[PDB]
């Protein structure tokens, strides 16, 4: 499957952004869609997960109280594939937040990693500048 | 307890644990007061039921698994029919994708398991002195 | 990490398949005889996480209902009186309805009766004054049981065992395509088989928004299927005080002719309130624009087709519906329809034979819920200019569609094999 | 040296047994409606070493087929046209064949017309001119309908599961003995109902010599089997151009009269290569002296055995024979036979009912193998001095025998009991 | 692989050895089209089938062989119902003498066996302490 | 030997020593000639008995049972169901009035005996090193 994510924003400091998340290939119901960020000052980040199934979220300390994640509801294409779209918004922007952020879908349906990321997308890239 | 194919879309081992539901609801019963198109209908459908059971019974019982539900065999997984490891396969799939992703090669794989019970058989019947 | 094959028996497979289905009533030759009493509380079990293609078209659960309804119409008309020496030649005077004269055999082989009935000027047609019914020449005609009702009763399409009914349960569920959620059925929900032509009669609503299903938009050909959120009213009744004469024809057998007429010279008619019919063919516009408007009656010269042709207490209507299709649209007072009223047609003459619906005494009048219709574009024209509907009743199987259009017929495949890490105990 | 009993499932045991076969088609309302298409392609295994008993004199096979042809003529002709009031007196003249106005009833009641058909001589006879069909007398009659055809197809008769067929591959086998040579099939190979008297059509060659089979050849009362090696072959016309008119007799009935004849006054007639014939006949004789000669015509009075009665296009034949058995035997040139057609049959109308074959309109002609023939003895003489042999076809049978006689069912016995030094773990 | 039967003319051990080929041939399933003679026909046919595979599965489980094929008893072999040896039996006659010549005798093999496993059975019952 | 439900009246030992006949008899297959009402009617007959018999069965396979006759389980006797003793069951009842008894909480106990199988087959799939 395909993961389609929103090509690049720049914005201002203090700004809000909102990136968004495509997928196709595969059924977006069952796996969960990771929202992960890298940057050169801080490296890799773990940002929250949602599922798409549930809506169930879980998001990391750091962002708790900035970052929106939200799904839409699978658009069915067969039976064991299907379209589907997920938004983050993060707001506040800072210079320490420009970088790329990937939403990812998750390993297994059940087991001890389901939400592990591992289908990535291409990735998005957000400039915090003046 | 989901009912009958109520793990249809779960994972291939969250319905594995609960295959006997499916297993159980599978032969009815629907009594008659026939005594007409209705009733030849009745008659054809009856027969259908039980024959497709006996089938899979008769299947179950000339792979050394009579008993039902879950069994083991001596036949080795060839890695040509899938090459997905055990994790991908029970928490990844479910039962419909699976026996899609195994049809090309369901028949092979029967074979090999009546030779192999028969061989076994054939080894019981040399077992003793 | 050595993977050996496991059987599992009883797993969540099923495939598409075509098998004899059998009824379910319990409250009418038709289905009062049925077979099976349904069961007290059906289960309907959701399957999570299923998604599952429909396609209402290439259903057989159709073509199944059709043939059961044209075998069932066939073993209810074989035992009646058959009208075969009643196309003795006719004398008819005027009272459109004529008082026709006629010889007839007795009971006794040498003796012959002139008696007289009421005939609708459908039924007859003239060759030289001496008339003929109209089928004498084209095929026979049978006369419908008086005690059999063709009051359509919920008949339940059931699966046999191993097998299973899958039940779309989305709510704007297109016609054909993926169903996100799905249950699954022994046997589906009580669908009246309401014989109709043009608008679809005592169906089931779409919830939420109606529902506009065809085989191709585009395509003229194809007809299009309409199915309300909100059921309009349409009261339809038959003024004229008929009577019925049962005069005997020969030893058991006894022809119902229709007596002198009690009451007014009013034809037979229905109402349907504007103002819901109104709200409900701007919701039909808005779904149609959807895929996008005037709307004009159909003109094909059969008159049982070209009109809303129905059965309601025993008696075979045939409406001008140009009080509902004749409009146009860019985004009480209740509307009233002409219906005609036949006894002998032939849905099936040349299979077959004809039936001559006996004349039901008293006036005549049955409450309906017109919940879907059945539409057709005009030949194609200059494009995007401007689209045209007419309505149009062609085939009965498309009223089987419109009940059938939720359900699907699938066979379980129990057998699995699946690899795990285990081998049988050594010999 | 201990020896305990063994059970075995699926030992290779049948017994001989008589069950209810059914029919196989795939490619005519008594065999393209028949049952279950065969499958793409079927399993002939060879069994080694097998040497099979057969009987194709007691076999039930051709009782099965016998009564089967007999139940399929029956439901074919029971929805047809019966044409009881055709039994009007006639008015008859001269054009064989006679020209007969009678009365019929029209669609009216009241009305009649007086119409004209051609029938043949046979179907008639005079009382007191007045005339009357043959069959009115003694029994009803109704009419093939036109639709039907009664070419013969290839049937497959098959075993149920559980059971088998044999099939004896052995190509010099009699009738009846040990077949070294066995191979076990569900179901034969496509077998043509042809009805046919004397002469066998379409059926199956035997391979090297022709083949006798009686089941007694001393026994003068038991017919002669005889199938060819090389098949003959026998062109069979009406040349008369017939015409077909549709009277209608009542409401939906229609009667299909013999209009007026188109061509030539030439009587039906078939055509066999006398040298292809000559050489049949040889072989025929050797076969005949390999257990033992000339060869007469049978006289027996009933017409449509007597004559080699067969069907051809809806029309059914009656041939003198003559050409062929006019011989004396001590170790293109095409001859021709006559043949007379026959529009009403009793083959059984003391069972049931008669049956009238429509008329074909136009000129017929098929062309047929000749495989087979039956023969029969006449009364024991003074012995050894000479022997003569007249051709019958006395009972329909004996051709189902004819393509019955490789074929046998049994039913398998899977469980066999055997001698092993094995016991089970003991308790 | 020979096919259905073909080992009938074999030595009953050759024909023992694949024995599970005509054991499996001997349901099919036929699918229809008859929606008549003909269908009452293979209607009648359909139940004799399975009939008969249901009688004989009921005589293998109610010997204590319900996992059909090849199953051993506690029943000796009586001389009485035949005096060959076993190099004889095995390799000198087909399964179809052999039936032929032990068929005054079968009826009570099948009473001993079913015999033999309901002593079994109780002995298992007693079995526990 | 006393015949078919014989031992009906019996002790219920008495009668289960000798089920089997019960057992036995309970499956017929009655030929046929009918080559009409009556045939309608001994078709339909045919069915019933051995869909009954296969329901047997089926529950028979579905406890880890499908040998047949007498076997056991690891469901306890909860004392709700009767609280007689052994010796009062087995030597004072017959099955008849048995079952009268424990027809209020037997399906119940078939519930518990497909569980405990499935919980055993599942232990079966563990077991492997
Ligand atoms: C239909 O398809 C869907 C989608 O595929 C499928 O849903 C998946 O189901 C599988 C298994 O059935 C799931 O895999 C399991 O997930 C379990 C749930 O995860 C827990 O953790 C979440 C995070 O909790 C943190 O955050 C919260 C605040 O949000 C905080 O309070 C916590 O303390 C913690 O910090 C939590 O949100 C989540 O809660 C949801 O679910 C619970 C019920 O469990 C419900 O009460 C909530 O309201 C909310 O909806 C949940 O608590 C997890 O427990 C499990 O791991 C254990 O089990 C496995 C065996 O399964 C063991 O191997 C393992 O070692 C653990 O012991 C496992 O990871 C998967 O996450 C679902 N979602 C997917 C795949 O997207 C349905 O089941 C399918 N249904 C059918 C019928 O087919
Ligand atoms: C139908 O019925 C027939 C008749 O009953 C039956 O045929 C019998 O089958 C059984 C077993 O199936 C046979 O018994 C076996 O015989 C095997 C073959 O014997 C070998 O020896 C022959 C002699 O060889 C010498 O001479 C040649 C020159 O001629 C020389 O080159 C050699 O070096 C040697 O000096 C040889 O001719 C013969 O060759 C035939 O067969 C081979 C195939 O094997 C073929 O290639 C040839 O063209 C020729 O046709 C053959 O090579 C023998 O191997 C075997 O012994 C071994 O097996 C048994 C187990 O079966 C072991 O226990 C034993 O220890 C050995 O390892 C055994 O003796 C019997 O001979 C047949 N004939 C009879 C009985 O008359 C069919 O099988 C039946 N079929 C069905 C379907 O039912
Ligand atoms: C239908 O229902 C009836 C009624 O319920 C039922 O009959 C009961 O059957 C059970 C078992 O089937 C019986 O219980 C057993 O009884 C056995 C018989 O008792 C013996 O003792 C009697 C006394 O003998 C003394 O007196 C005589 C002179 O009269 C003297 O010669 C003796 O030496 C001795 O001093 C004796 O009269 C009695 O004789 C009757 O029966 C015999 C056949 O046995 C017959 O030949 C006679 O003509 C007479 O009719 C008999 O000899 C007893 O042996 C047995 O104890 C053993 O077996 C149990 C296992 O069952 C062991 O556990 C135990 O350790 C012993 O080894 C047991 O007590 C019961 O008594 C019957 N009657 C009732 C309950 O009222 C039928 O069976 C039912 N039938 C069916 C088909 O359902
Ligand atoms: C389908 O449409 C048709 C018409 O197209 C309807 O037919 C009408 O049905 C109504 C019944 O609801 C009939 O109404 C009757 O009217 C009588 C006369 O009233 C007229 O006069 C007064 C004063 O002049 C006006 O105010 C009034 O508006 C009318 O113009 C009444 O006398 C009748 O009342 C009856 O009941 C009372 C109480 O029980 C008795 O005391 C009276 O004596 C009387 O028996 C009645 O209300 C109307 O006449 C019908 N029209 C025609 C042309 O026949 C169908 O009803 C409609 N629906 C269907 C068919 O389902
Ligand atoms: C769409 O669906 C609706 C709902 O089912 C159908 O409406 C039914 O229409 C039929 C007419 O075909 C109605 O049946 C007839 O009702 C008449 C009026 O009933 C009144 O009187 C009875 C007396 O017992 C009361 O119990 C009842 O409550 C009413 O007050 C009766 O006169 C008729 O009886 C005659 O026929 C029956 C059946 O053959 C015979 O047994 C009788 O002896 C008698 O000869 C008949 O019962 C029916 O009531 C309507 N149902 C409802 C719920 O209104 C529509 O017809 C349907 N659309 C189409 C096109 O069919
Ligand atoms: C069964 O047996 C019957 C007779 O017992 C056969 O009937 C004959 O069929 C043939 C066709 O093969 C007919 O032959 C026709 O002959 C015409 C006249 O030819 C005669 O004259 C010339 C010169 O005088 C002689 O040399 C010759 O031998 C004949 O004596 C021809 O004119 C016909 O030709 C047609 O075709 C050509 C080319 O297409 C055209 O240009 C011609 O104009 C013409 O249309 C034709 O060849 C013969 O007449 C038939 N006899 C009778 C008595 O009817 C059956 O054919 C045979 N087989 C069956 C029934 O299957
Ligand atoms: C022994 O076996 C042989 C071989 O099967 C039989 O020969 C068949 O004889 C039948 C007549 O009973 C033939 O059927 C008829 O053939 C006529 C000629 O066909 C020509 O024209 C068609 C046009 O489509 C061509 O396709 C074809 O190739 C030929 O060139 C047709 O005119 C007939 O059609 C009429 O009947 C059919 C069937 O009822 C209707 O559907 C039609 O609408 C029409 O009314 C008919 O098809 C058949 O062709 C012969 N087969 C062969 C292979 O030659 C013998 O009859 C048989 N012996 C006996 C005693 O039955
Ligand atoms: C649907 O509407 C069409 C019109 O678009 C109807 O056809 C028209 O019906 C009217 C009846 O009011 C006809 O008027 C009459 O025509 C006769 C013809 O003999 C004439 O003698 C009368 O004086 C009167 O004018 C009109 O001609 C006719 N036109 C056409 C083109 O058909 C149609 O009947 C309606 N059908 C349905 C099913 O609603
Ligand atoms: C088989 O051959 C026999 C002869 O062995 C046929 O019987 C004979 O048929 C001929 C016809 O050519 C008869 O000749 C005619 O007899 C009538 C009788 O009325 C007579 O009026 C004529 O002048 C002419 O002579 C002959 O009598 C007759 N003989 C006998 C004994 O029957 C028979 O018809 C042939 N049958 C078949 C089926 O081939
Ligand atoms: C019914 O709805 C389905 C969607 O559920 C339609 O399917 C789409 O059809 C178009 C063709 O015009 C394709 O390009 C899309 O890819 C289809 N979508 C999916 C998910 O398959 C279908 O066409 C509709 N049917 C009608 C008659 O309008
Ligand atoms: C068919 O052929 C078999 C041989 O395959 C004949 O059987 C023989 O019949 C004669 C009687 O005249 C006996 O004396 C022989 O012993 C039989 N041989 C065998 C091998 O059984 C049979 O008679 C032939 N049938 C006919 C009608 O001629």
């Amino acid at each position: 499957g395909q993961l389609v994510q929103s090509g690049a924003e720049l914005k201002k400091p203090g700004a809000s952004v909102k990136i968004s998340c495509k997928t196709s290939g595969y059924r977006f119901n069952f796996y969960h869609i990771n929202w992960i960020r890298q940057t050169a000052g801080r490296g890799p980040e773990w940002m929250g997960w949602i599922s798409p199934y549930s809506g169930d979220k879980n998001l990391a300390p750091a962002f708790q109280d900035r970052v929106i994640m939200t799904t839409d509801t699978e658009v069915p294409v067969t039976s064991f594939t299907s379209t589907g779209a997920a938004y983050m918004e993060i707001r506040n922007l800072k210079f320490d937040d420009t970088g790329t952020y990937f939403c990812a879908k998750g390993l297994l349906r059940d087991g001890s990693s389901t939400w592990l990321p591992y289908l990535w997308g291409q990735g998005t890239l957000l400039t915090v500048s003046s | 307890f989901l009912g009958f194919l109520g793990a249809a879309g779960s994972t291939m081992g969250a319905a594995s644990m609960t295959l006997t539901v499916q297993a159980r609801n599978l032969l009815s019963g629907i009594v008659q007061q026939q005594s007409t198109v209705w009733g030849i209908k009745q008659l054809q459908a009856r027969v259908l039921a039980v024959e497709r059971y006996l089938r899979d019974q008769q299947l179950l019982g000339i792979w050394g698994c009579s008993g039902k539900l879950i069994c083991c065999t001596n036949v080795p997984w060839n890695s040509s029919w899938s090459n997905r490891n055990l994790s991908e396969i029970w928490d990844n799939m479910t039962w419909l994708q699976w026996d899609k992703e195994i049809s090309n090669y369901t028949q092979i794989i029967y074979g090999l398991l009546e030779e192999s019970q028969n061989q076994q058989e054939k080894n019981e019947q040399d077992l003793l002195a | 990490e050595n993977l050996w094959v496991t059987v599992y028996y009883g797993v969540p497979v099923w495939k598409d398949a075509e098998t004899t289905l059998f009824c379910a009533s319990d409250a009418n030759v038709w289905a009062t005889h049925a077979c099976v009493p349904t069961d007290p509380n059906p289960q309907e079990i959701h399957l999570e996480n299923v998604t599952e293609e429909f396609n209402m078209w290439k259903n057989n659960m159709v073509e199944q209902m059709h043939t059961d309804i044209i075998s069932l119409w066939d073993q209810s008309l074989k035992p009646c009186v058959k009208l075969t020496p009643l196309c003795v030649t006719l004398q008819c005077t005027n009272v459109e309805l004529k008082n026709c004269s006629f010889n007839m055999t007795t009971e006794l082989r040498d003796k012959k009766q002139k008696v007289y009935s009421l005939f609708y000027r459908l039924d007859v047609v003239q060759i030289n004054k001496e008339y003929r019914l109209i089928n004498c020449n084209t095929s026979a005609i049978t006369q419908a049981c008086p005690k059999v009702s063709f009051e359509p009763i919920p008949i339940h399409y059931c699966a046999p065992a191993g097998f299973a009914i899958l039940k779309c349960k989305d709510k704007k569920f297109n016609g054909t395509g993926p169903c996100p959620s799905v249950s699954t059925v022994q046997c589906t929900h009580g669908i009246k088989p309401v014989v109709s032509t043009q608008l679809l009669l005592n169906g089931s609503l779409a919830e939420e928004e109606v529902m506009i299903r065809s085989e191709n938009i585009t395509n003229n050909a194809k007809n299009i299927l309409v199915q309300f959120n909100t059921p309009v009213q349409i009261n339809c009744t038959r003024p004229n005080n008929n009577t019925r004469k049962s005069i005997r024809i020969g030893p058991g057998q006894a022809f119902y002719a229709t007596g002198d007429i009690i009451g007014d010279i009013r034809q037979a008619h229905c109402n349907v309130s504007k103002a819901t019919w109104n709200e409900t063919l701007g919701k039909v516009v808005k779904q149609l624009r959807k895929h996008f408007i005037r709307f004009a009656n159909s003109s094909g010269g059969d008159l049982e087709v070209t009109t809303h042709s129905f059965n309601c207490g025993g008696e075979f209507f045939y409406c001008n519906t140009s009080g509902l299709f004749n409009s146009t649209w860019i985004s009480n007072d209740s509307i009233t329809l002409p219906c005609r009223i036949k006894q002998i047609i032939n849905m099936w003459q040349r299979i077959g034979q004809a039936m001559y619906a006996p004349p039901i005494q008293g006036v005549i009048r049955c409450v309906s819920n017109i919940t879907g219709l059945i539409l057709t574009r005009d030949g194609g024209s200059t494009n995007s200019t401007t689209e045209t509907f007419r309505p149009g009743g062609g085939d009965m199987r498309d009223n089987w569609r419109s009940e059938l259009y939720k359900y699907k017929v699938v066979k379980i495949e129990p057998l699995g094999v699946a690899p795990t890490r285990c081998k049988r105990r050594v010999v």
